[PDB]
RNA sequence: AGCGCCGUGGCGCAGUGGAAGCGCGCAGGGCUCAUAACCCUGAUGUCCUCGGAUCGAAACCGAGCGGCGCUACCA
RNA sequence: AAAAUC
C-alpha cells in the first residue's frame, strides 16, 4: 500500500523534471513546497492528477537531494521510497 | 549620449507637468510628452453617407462630426504607426509632415 | 409633416458589444432590446459589424411592425474612462438602420465625456500586452 | 448566443403575450413660445384602475431639436428638454425644463490658439424658477492680427465674466419663463453680451449653454393653459 | 423506399441548426447531404467550416460522418442551401445531436414499418408522423404519450390498421422505459424479542403487496433490511415503503426495541 | 454468502438497437538544417462466453464467467 | 499573440 517512487522526465536541451508520486498528508504541502524551493532553487507544482494523486513536480534532475529532504522532513523509513533510473 | 536636445519631452521651465493617461495601454505619461492627435471624423464613413441621406426625413440635414483628442503613450504610438522613427539628421525637422494633399 | 412616428436609436457600441435599442421620444419605455452579441455565438464577434447589422435589421423589423417610422440616432461609446471612440460594430448597425426602410433624422453623438474625473483602469504602467 | 448558465434565483410556461396591445399613444404639445407647436407622439401602457396612466405621464422628459420646433435650420445645434406634467387625454401638454447644445457644436467651437471663457450663474426668475445659466465665449482673432494666438490675460477674463454675470442676472431676474424663452429663441442675449464685452476684449462664438433648472414652484394650471394654444 | 424527411417542410427555414453527413469537399467547401430536412445538398465553405483556422482540413471534417451544421441561407427557388459549422454554440451542439438522434430513432422505426409493409415512407409520414408532430410538436413525444394514452391516434386516418398494430407493437418493444425503488432500514434492537417482530413486520409488509406492485424485503445483514419495490408510476412505491416504515415501527414500539431508518424511499 | 459497476484494436470514452468508433498510443511519412509543436497515413475485434424476440444486434434481455464496489464473516 | 533549441 501507498508506495512512494520518483520519476524523471527529460526535455529539449538536457533539461529535466522530477516527480515524486504519493506524499503523506501528515505534513501539509505548501509548507513543504516553501522549503523545497529554497533548498533546490527549482520551480515546483502541486499538481492534481486523477486516480494518481497530488504530485510535487520539481525542476532539474535531483534524486538523492529530494531523498535527503525526505529523510529529514517526514520520512523515517527510507525503504518504501523508490528511486527510478530511467 | 544625448538623444535629443529638447529631451523629447518639451517642458524646459516647469519642473513638473500633470500626467495624462494613454488611450490605448492606459500609461500615465506627462502631458507635454504625450504625442497627441485630434481625431476629427464623421459619425458615418464615406461608404454610408448615401444610405443615411436617402433614409433621412430631413432633406438638407448634414451629419455632424465626432471630436476627441487622443493622448497616446509613446510605445503604443510607435507600435500603431502614427509616429515614425527617423534618421538622425531628420529628427530635428519640427514641422509636421508636409501635406500630401498639395 | 405626414405624421411620422419618431423614436431614437440609442446605438451603444463598445469594443466587445454593440447595442441597437430603439425607444420613444421620451426614451422612458423601450420598444426593442435585441443585442448585437445575441445574433452571434463565437462571443469574440459580439462587436463584429455583421452582428450589429443583423441586430439592426431585427430592430427595423420590430419597428415597422410596432408602428415606428422615423428614428433619431444616438451613437454612444463606452464613455466614462474605458474609451472615447465608437465601437467597431455600431457603424454597421447605423448602416443597417439606414438601408432597412425606416426614416432617419437627427444623427448625433452622445458619448459621456468626463472632466478628467477619476482614476482609469490599468495602473501607472497600464496594459502590458 | 446562448452563452448562458441560466442560474435563475421557474414556471413551466411564461405568457409574454402582447406587450404593445395594452399600450396606447399620446400626442405631445409644446409651449406656445415655440412655433411648430406639435411635438410628436409617445407610447405608454393603457390605463388601469389602481395606477393612472396620467400619473406615469406627469414627470416624463422629452428631448427635441430646436430646429424641429422652429422650422429654420439656424437652430439645429440646440436641444430643448420639455417636461410632461399635464395630460388632456390622447394629448399631453408640457412645460419648459431645460436647454442644451448638441455636443457637436460644443466641440466645434472649442479650437486651439484661442482661450475660451466659461461663466456660470445661479438665479431666481421673476416668479420662482430657480435656474442655473452657463455662458461660453471665445476670444476672436482681430481682422488684422499677425499674432497667431489670441489669448487673453486673466484680468480680461475676469472683467468679461463679471460683465456676463451682470447681464445674465439682469436678464433673468426681470422676466418669467415665457419671456425668458422668447428671449433665448432669437438669442438676443448673445448680442447684448457681445455689445457689452466689445469694449474689453474682442469676443467670438458667444453662446448660452445648458440652461439648467434647479427648482420649480407649485404648479399652476391656468398658467400652463396660457402657455398653450 | 426510404426518402421522406422527418420535419414538415421541404426546404429549410432560416437560422435553424441541423446535423449533416459529409460526403465530399472539392475547393470551395463541403457540399453534403442533409439528414434532418428533406435530403438535399448544402454547401459549407471553409471560413464557415472550422472554429480553428484551417490547419487540419482532413481531421475536423470527415467524409462519411455526421457533424452539426447551421442554416445560413436557403434559396427556395432551385436547389441551394448554405450551411456553416462554426456558428454553433458549445451548449447548442448537445441539443443538435439530441434532435438528430431523435429524428434518426423515429426514422428507423418508421423505416422498419415501411420495410415490413412495403408502403413508401412518404405516405407513412404524411398519414401519421406530421399530424402527431403538429398535435404535440413532435412525433417522438407522441409515441411516448401513445404508450401511456392511445388517444393520440384519434382523429388521424392510418394507411391501414395493421400498420397501426405493427407500429404500436414496435414502440412497445422499443420505447418502453417499473422504476426500482429501494429503501433501507436499521433495526437497532436491544430488547427481548426482535426476531418474531421482524418476521411478522415483514409478513405484514409482504401482505400489502399488490398483483402489480410486489415487495420482497430482503436481508443483506443483521441491521440492514433492504426494501426493494417496483413502481409502474414512481409514486406508489414511496407510499408502500412509508406504510412499511409504519408497520415495523409499530411492531417494535411494543416488543421494546427500536428501529431506525437510513435511506427512505428513493428511486 | 447477498445487492451494485465493468468487459478494446495496445489504453480510455462512446454509441447502444443499419453491423466496427474516436482520442490516446504505436509505426511510418511530411513540415525543417533540426528537435519538439503541428500536418497526413495506417494495422489490429463472436467490444467476456452461451441462448432468445428481432430482415437485422457487439447494442434488448436472460443463464453463466472473470475483475472491481458496498453489506458484512453473516451459528 | 504563442517562439521554443544552439
Ligand atoms: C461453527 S461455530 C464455532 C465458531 C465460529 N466458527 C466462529 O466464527
Ligand atoms: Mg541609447
Ligand atoms: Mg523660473
Ligand atoms: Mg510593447
Ligand atoms: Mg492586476
Ligand atoms: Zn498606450
Amino acid at each position: 500500500s501507498n508506495y512512494i517512487h520518483i520519476r524523471i522526465q527529460q526535455r529539449n536541451g538536457r533539461k529535466t523534471l522530477t516527480t515524486v508520486q504519493g506524499v503523506p498528508e501528515e505534513y501539509d504541502l505548501k509548507r513543504i513546497l516553501k522549503v523545497l524551493k529554497k533548498d533546490f532553487a527549482c520551480n515546483g507544482n502541486i499538481v492534481k492528477d486523477p486516480e494518481m494523486g497530488e504530485i510535487i513536480q520539481l525542476q532539474g534532475d535531483q534524486r538523492a537531494k529530494v531523498c535527503e529532504f525526505m529523510i529529514s522532513q517526514l520520512g523515517l523509513q527510507k525503504k518504501n521510497i523508490k528511486i527510478h533510473g530511467f | 549620449p544625448k538623444k535629443r536636445a529638447s529631451n523629447g519631452r518639451n517642458k524646459k521651465g516647469r519642473g513638473h507637468v500633470k500626467p495624462v493617461r494613454c488611450v490605448n495601454c492606459s500609461r500615465s505619461v506627462p502631458k507635454d510628452k504625450a504625442i497627441k492627435r485630434m481625431a476629427i471624423r464623421n459619425i458615418v464613413e464615406a461608404a454610408a453617407i448615401r444610405d443615411l441621406s436617402e433614409a433621412s426625413v430631413y432633406a438638407e440635414y448634414a451629419l455632424p462630426k465626432t471630436y476627441n483628442k487622443l493622448h497616446y503613450c509613446i510605445s503604443c504610438a510607435i507600435h500603431a504607426r502614427i509616429v515614425r522613427v527617423r534618421s538622425r539628421t531628420d529628427r530635428r525637422i519640427r514641422a509636421p509632415p508636409q501635406r500630401p494633399r498639395f | 409633416d405626414n405624421s411620422q412616428v419618431f423614436g431614437v436609436a440609442r446605438i451603444f457600441a463598445s469594443f466587445n458589444d454593440t447595442f441597437v435599442h430603439v425607444t420613444d421620444l421620451s426614451g422612458r419605455e423601450t420598444i426593442a432590446r435585441v443585442t448585437g452579441g445575441m445574433k452571434v455565438k463565437a462571443d469574440r464577434d459580439e462587436s463584429s459589424p455583421y452582428a450589429a447589422m443583423l441586430a439592426a435589421q431585427d430592430v427595423a423589423a420590430k419597428c415597422k411592425e410596432v408602428g415606428i417610422t422615423a428614428v433619431h440616432i444616438k451613437i454612444r461609446a463606452t464613455g466614462g474612462t474605458r474609451s472615447k471612440t465608437p465601437g467597431p460594430g455600431g457603424q454597421a448597425a447605423l448602416r443597417a438602420l439606414a438601408r432597412s426602410g425606416l426614416r432617419i433624422g437627427r444623427i448625433e453623438d452622445v458619448t459621456p465625456v468626463p472632466s478628467d474625473s477619476t482614476r482609469k483602469k490599468g495602473g501607472r504602467r497600464g496594459r502590458r500586452l | 448566443a446562448v452563452g448562458k448558465n441560466k442560474r435563475l434565483s421557474k414556471g413551466l410556461k411564461k405568457r409574454v403575450v402582447d406587450p404593445f396591445t395594452r399600450k396606447e399613444w399620446y400626442d405631445i404639445k409644446a409651449p406656445s413660445t415655440f412655433e411648430n407647436r406639435n411635438v410628436g407622439k409617445t407610447l405608454v401602457n393603457k390605463s388601469v384602475g389602481l395606477k393612472n396612466a396620467s400619473d406615469s405621464l406627469k414627470g416624463r422628459v422629452v428631448e427635441v431639436c430646436l430646429a424641429d420646433l422652429q422650422g429654420s435650420e439656424d437652430h439645429s445645434f440646440r436641444k430643448v428638454k420639455l417636461r410632461v406634467d399635464e395630460v388632456q387625454g390622447k394629448n399631453l401638454l408640457t412645460n419648459f425644463h431645460g436647454m442644451d447644445f448638441t455636443t457637436d457644436k460644443l466641440r466645434s467651437m472649442v479650437r486651439k490658439w484661442q482661450t475660451l471663457i466659461e461663466a456660470n450663474v445661479t438665479v431666481k426668475t421673476s416668479d420662482d424658477y430657480v435656474l442655473r445659466i452657463f455662458a461660453i465665449a471665445f476670444t476672436r482673432k482681430q481682422a488684422n492680427q499677425v499674432k497667431r494666438t489670441s489669448y487673453a490675460q486673466s484680468s480680461h477674463i475676469r472683467q468679461i465674466r463679471k460683465v456676463i454675470s451682470e447681464i445674465l442676472t439682469r436678464e433673468v431676474q426681470n422676466s418669467t419663463l415665457a419671456q425668458l424663452t422668447s428671449k433665448l429663441i432669437p438669442e438676443v442675449i448673445n448680442k447684448e453680451i457681445e455689445n457689452a464685452t466689445k469694449d474689453i476684449f474682442p469676443l467670438q462664438n458667444v453662446h448660452i449653454r445648458k440652461v439648467k433648472l434647479l427648482k420649480q414652484p407649485k404648479f399652476d394650471l391656468g398658467s400652463l393653459l396660457s402657455l398653450h394654444g | 423506399t426510404s426518402h421522406c424527411r422527418f420535419y414538415e417542410n421541404k426546404y429549410p427555414e432560416i437560422d435553424d441548426i441541423v446535423m449533416v453527413n459529409v460526403q465530399q469537399i472539392a475547393e470551395m467547401g463541403a457540399y453534403v447531404k442533409l439528414l434532418e430536412y428533406d435530403n438535399i445538398e448544402g454547401m459549407i465553405l471553409l471560413s464557415e467550416l472550422s472554429r480553428r483556422r484551417i490547419r487540419s482540413i482532413q481531421k475536423l471534417i470527415r467524409v462519411g460522418k455526421n457533424d452539426v451544421a447551421v442554416v445560413l441561407r436557403v434559396d427556395k427557388e432551385k436547389g441551394y442551401i448554405d450551411l456553416s459549422k462554426r456558428r454553433v454554440s458549445s451548449e447548442d451542439i448537445i441539443k443538435c445531436e439530441e434532435k438528430y438522434q431523435k429524428s434518426k430513432t423515429v426514422h428507423s422505426i418508421l423505416r422498419y414499418c415501411a420495410e415490413k409493409f412495403q408502403i413508401p415512407l412518404e405516405e407513412l409520414y404524411k398519414t401519421i408522423a406530421w399530424p402527431l408532430s403538429r398535435k404535440f410538436g413532435h412525433a417522438y413525444e407522441a409515441f411516448k404519450l401513445s404508450i401511456i394514452d392511445e388517444t393520440v391516434w384519434e382523429g388521424i386516418e392510418p394507411p391501414s390498421k395493421d400498420v397501426l398494430d405493427e407500429l404500436k407493437n414496435y414502440i412497445s418493444k422499443r420505447l418502453t422505459p417499473a422504476v426500482k425503488i429501494r429503501a433501507d432500514v436499521e433495526v437497532s434492537c436491544f430488547s427481548y424479542e426482535g426476531i418474531d417482530a421482524i418476521k411478522d413486520a415483514l409478513k405484514s409488509a409482504e401482505d400489502m403487496s399488490t398483483e402489480q406492485m410486489q415487495v420482497k424485503v430482503k436481508l443483506v445483514a443483521a441491521p440492514l433490511y433492504v426494501l426493494t419495490t417496483q413502481a409502474l408510476d414512481k409514486q406508489k412505491g414511496i407510499e408502500q415503503l412509508e406504510s412499511a416504515i409504519e408497520k415495523i415501527t409499530e411492531v417494535i414500539t411494543k416488543y421494546g426495541g427500536v428501529c431506525n431508518i437510513t435511506m427512505p424511499p428513493k428511486a
